């Protein structure tokens, strides 16, 4: 019974958070491009400053 | 032209309203959740039952 | 009884999504700063175009 109540408590959270996947995917892509630009700028800075 | 700031603002409105409701009725819901089943049984309806 | 069931259904979702306000808060701060930069870039683009 306790496990069942815990499971049915999880189910609300489970669906609500699983709905969040796709918006987070684009956020991850954007953040990846941000990191890529960060490395590009850092590299270019290093080569010039040498 | 993402213009998602409006969407994020709506999400904030909903979520802050949820937090406000949690503050408003958190204790009541906690006291209700362990003995919810009683609502299905009304005293006179117990006799009719 | 039915109202209580619906309330206990929504309430965990309310608790689940309440914590996201602060992560959302910084999200919109960053997003609106980005939008300010985008508006500035668009304005400056048009400014030079002529």
């Amino acid at each position: 019974w306790q496990s069942a109540r815990e499971l049915l408590r999880d189910w609300p959270s489970q669906r609500h958070l699983a709905d969040r996947v796709q918006p987070l995917r684009m956020r991850l892509s954007e953040l990846e491009q941000r990191l890529n630009n960060q490395q590009n700028a850092e590299r270019l800075l290093s080569e010039f400053c040498k | 032209l993402i213009d998602r700031v409006e969407e994020v603002r709506e999400e904030m409105d909903e979520a802050q309203e949820a937090a406000r409701f949690l503050q408003q009725h958190g204790s009541a819901l906690t006291k209700l959740e362990p003995m919810v089943a009683v609502l299905q049984s009304d005293p006179q309806q117990h006799e009719q039952l």
